[PDB]
């Protein structure tokens, strides 16, 4: 099956990015990187086996 | 007026990093019991798997040894 | 908390700690020094110096980063070490995340250019976001649960006696004695040099040695006496006649041996002779004739808490200073050093009670100041500490 | 929570990665997939990548997202994880159909890492395990604690991790990794080939390298009491091989020694270090060489025991001539050990203990997967939370 459907139906939200981030007190002149929560809007298979020892 | 503020200013920055700094060393404590705690089980479990291994191997030493095949 | 992770970088005059705030140990601690092999080139890391050391290769020497002062004097060699800490034991760009750093406590004066170099640094050269200059004697305090206290750093480059009121550092009234580790080294090695066979330029042997035998002998034969050693052996002799008249043991005699690897070679000292090299911190008057009573430990303990005592009663600050002192450093892990400094400390102020505190834990103390700039680092506010940004720099260039 | 027909292991490496899908829960067993640890990246005219287990077409390139242990290409080593993770879906999805509701519902997965990997490393792999793989529970657990977990949990001890190019050096004390003691040296079991090569110059690489896996080569420290042995070809061509087949692991064992001694001598507290010295633990390919474990310990006793000097002794013992107490000494270690694996894996014991790391992880994985604390693995409530970073609330 494709296999990115195999991942969406097994183990059964959200998402963070990388990004820039200028706390404040308003802000504070300076950013660094941080992980940050986002908003509401932000290929084969290989047959164990071969693999299996034997 | 501005002097009663910065003082109770000063007097709450002290106040609240003194805060910040015991619970930082208490946390230190935490994870360092936990840690020793989880090895000290894992001990415990390894005993448990030790024991159980040698009933097995009793069990199935002691038919091989009054039978044939 | 805050949603940051941090860079706290720890320069020593001798050690050099670094890592994340996110983690309660740092992932390296390399030496303050580094090899320059010669088209040139720059050692960095305690097993690669050390490896680089035993070659003894000609043309390799080691050079300092820090000062006795504990402040970086070779600023183009200090860049270099921080590239390999945020390339090899880092592995992060040092333009990602806040960097948290520590100075030593000062009179007041090389502040400011200092701070200069630091931009220059942080900015010009690494193009670091932000960073902390945390003052370690403050820091280290603070770490502490303590916001006024009396912080006695026995380290490499000597005792830096600290006195910290209600959060403040009392400049005026700070201390820094010659004579610590390192002196401990050169006496260790001058001393049984005979023994060994042995009896700048040659600076990777010495460096070497300092960091093999020396150091664990450090670790495993000195003590401190309890009582100023004259006075022990004195005594211990008074006694020991005693208990021979009397019928018809002197403790300074028991023997410690210490096996010294490059020879295969028994070494073995009396305990007195083991007592020996710290009662120089205390009375160095006792090798040079240059030196007055007053260098030592003892009596610059006391100097500055009285220079305290002159703010800005006295026995008031003393009575505070003597009952939250701090004991802390490297060096001060040596078996009697706490109550040595404590009994010296105690006589100079018979009036007062001196409570003191000390990480019993031996790791802790070697990386205590790291270990405070750390909790720094951990402060749930930005506005608890002064965060200079790109833009300080700016306005500071300005005429 | 959980499903011991769910617990996943993966345990990557440079070469190949061991891979497990449930727990047997009579005894452990020995890995039984390895993958070898590859993709292929197809570059598609745009710039974007694309990954594949096969060259296909002959238009992707090989890449070894890990070389000497570490990550050297974190898209390709996630990639990686998907190709292996997707695999063992598809897999079990097939043999059973009511997979997704049973052995395929709640997968936690125990990721075991290497020292060398970055925080960065660290974080970008959290967030790829919950936001791609779709994965709701991950351990990280170090190479190093699995090791020590699986032998009988030492709570000091050291870690000589012999790999191909590189060994790892790990002090462990009150179970916890010490990394600013923690060290590689640039060398491995690949050097036994190269020692050889020199010893044996009109062989070739298959040759020596057949040498080497061979029931005749050993480290001394009944075949050693023969001239000559024989032993055969990967090809079935008989070959004979003089004193040769006892060489070449010394330049190796010193290497090893050398690092081992400068790294414990930096352990502050005496009494920790004591223990340490007391539990050394060695693992890796190399290791099953006959004689190999062994001889690197009879090493560190050659060059790191605190000992009285014989020469000094022998004098002292002429000298009593006209009994003889022991001189003690300040210094550690005057005891080295090597820590004492358990007896009683029996799968394990038949297989031999070179990748006894991965039993560390399942011995882990049984543990915290089948008890209901979630302290020592991130959960989706946790990663909801702090995200990646949430990663350094459990660790250990």
């Amino acid at each position: 099956m494709d296999p990115q459907t195999l991942i969406t139906k097994a183990n059964k939200k959200e998402s963070w990015r990388y990004d820039w981030y200028q706390p404040s007190k308003e802000k504070y002149p300076f950013r660094y990187k941080t992980w940050l929560r986002n908003q509401e809007d932000e290929e084969d298979i290989l047959d164990l086996k071969e693999f299996d020892r034997r | 007026l501005k002097l009663e503020r910065k003082k109770t200013e000063a007097v709450a920055r002290l106040k609240s990093m003194n805060k910040s700094a015991i619970n930082q060393y208490n946390r230190r404590q935490d994870k360092k019991n936990k840690r020793l705690k989880f090895g000290h089980r894992l001990i415990a479990t390894h005993t448990n798997l030790e024991r159980d291994e040698q009933k097995r191997a009793e069990k199935k030493a002691k038919e091989r040894l009054q039978a044939l095949k | 908390t805050l949603n940051r992770k941090c860079v706290v970088i720890h320069n020593g005059s001798h050690r050099t700690v670094a890592g994340f705030s996110n983690v309660e140990l740092p992932q390296c601690i390399i030496p303050s020094s580094y090899i320059k092999r010669t088209e040139a080139e720059f050692i960095f890391g305690t097993y690669n110096m050390i490896d680089a050391a035993a070659e003894k290769r000609n043309g390799d020497e080691v050079y300092t980063l820090v000062d006795s002062q504990g402040l970086p004097y070779n600023w183009d060699a200090l860049e270099m070490q921080w590239r390999y800490l945020y390339d090899t034991q880092l592995k992060v760009s040092p333009e990602e995340l806040p960097l948290v750093i520590t100075m030593p406590a000062t009179n007041g004066k090389p502040d400011m250019a200092i701070l200069e170099r630091y931009y220059e640094l942080a900015f010009d050269k690494l193009n670091v976001p932000v960073f902390q200059i945390v003052i370690e004697p403050l820091a280290i305090a603070l770490s502490m649960g303590k916001s006024s206290a009396f912080v006695i750093d026995i380290g490499a480059s000597g005792c830096n006696v600290t006195p910290i009121i209600d959060g403040i550092v009392v400049k005026n009234a700070v201390v820094r004695s010659k004579f610590g580790g390192d002196f401990l080294d050169f006496q260790v090695h001058e001393r049984l040099a005979p023994l060994i066979k042995e009896e700048q330029k040659r600076s990777t042997d010495v460096w070497y040695e300092a960091s093999t035998w020396i150091q664990q002998f450090k670790s495993t034969m000195l003590q401190v006496s309890e009582k100023d050693l004259f006075e022990l052996e004195r005594y211990y002799k008074e006694q020991a006649d005693i208990y021979a008249k009397q019928q018809e043991n002197n403790p300074l005699v028991q023997k410690k041996n210490f096996l010294f690897k490059p020879l295969n070679k028994t070494l073995t000292l009396d305990l007195k002779e083991c007592y020996q090299f710290a009662e120089y911190l205390f009375k160095p008057q006792l090798i040079s004739d240059k030196f007055s009573p007053e260098d030592g430990l003892g009596p610059l303990m006391a100097k500055s808490v009285k220079k305290a005592g002159a703010s800005i009663s006295p026995e008031q600050v003393y009575s505070l200073l003597l009952t939250n002192v701090i004991i802390t450093g490297s060096t001060s892990l040596i078996e009697g050093m706490e109550q040595r400094i404590i009994k010296e400390l105690s006589i100079r102020f018979p009036q007062y009670k001196l409570t003191t505190f000390a990480n019993q834990v031996m790791m802790d103390r070697k990386i205590q100041g790291w270990l405070g700039a750390l909790t720094m680092a951990n402060l749930p506010s930005w506005s608890l500490g002064k965060w200079y940004s790109k833009e300080d720099y700016e306005t500071l260039k300005r005429d | 929570p959980f499903r011991q027909d769910s617990i996943l292991i993966i345990y990557p490496r440079s070469q190949t990665t061991l891979v497990q899908f449930g727990l047997n829960e009579e005894t452990f067993t020995v890995p039984e997939l390895e993958i070898p640890t590859q993709i292929y990246r197809t570059t598609r005219q745009d710039g974007s990548y694309t990954y594949h287990s096969t060259n296909k077409d002959n238009k992707a390139e090989l890449i070894k997202p890990i070389q000497n242990g570490e990550i050297i290409d974190i898209s390709a080593f996630t990639q990686f994880l998907r190709l292996i993770f997707v695999s063992i879906l598809s897999d079990r999805a097939n043999k059973n159909q009511d997979a997704f509701e049973a052995e395929l519902s709640n997968i936690p997965l125990l990721l075991i890492t290497h020292h060398s990997w970055s925080q960065s490393d660290l974080e970008i792999i959290t967030q790829y395990v919950f936001e791609s793989l779709e994965i709701n529970n991950l351990i990280q657990l170090p190479a190093s604690l699995a090791a020590t977990y699986s032998m009988i949990s030492l709570q000091n001890c050291c870690i000589i991790d012999v790999g191909t190019h590189h060994t790892d050096i790990i002090p462990i004390v009150d179970y916890a990794q010490l990394d600013h003691l923690v060290s590689s040296i640039p060398m491995g079991g690949q050097s036994i080939n190269d020692s050889l090569k020199k010893l044996l110059p009109q062989w070739d690489d298959d040759q020596i390298e057949s040498l080497k896996k061979s029931p005749i080569f050993e480290v001394l420290s009944k075949n050693s009491d023969l001239e000559f042995n024989t032993f055969w070809d990967e090809k079935g061509n008989e070959i004979k091989v003089g004193k040769q087949r006892f060489q070449g692991c010394n330049n190796l064992i010193k290497n090893i020694s050398n690092r081992v001694g400068l790294t414990l001598d930096n352990i502050d507290d005496i009494n920790k270090a004591k223990a340490v010295w007391e539990n050394i633990i060695i693992v890796g390919g190399t290791t099953s060489i006959s004689g190999f474990k062994e001889a690197l310990l009879g090493q560190l006793l050659k060059d790191h025991l605190i000992i009285e000097p014989e020469e000094e002794k022998s004098k002292r013992e002429e000298e009593a001539k006209s009994f003889v107490p022991t001189i003690e000494y300040v210094q550690c270690p005057t005891v080295i050990k090597l820590a004492k694996y358990p007896d009683y894996f029996p799968e394990w014991k038949k297989s031999g203990y070179s990748e006894i790391i991965f039993l560390g992880a399942q011995i882990v994985s049984k543990q915290i997967f089948t008890h209901p604390k979630d302290t020592f693995y991130i959960t989706r409530e946790k990663y909801n939370m702090k995200g990646p970073a949430a990663l350094w609330d459990v660790q250990f």
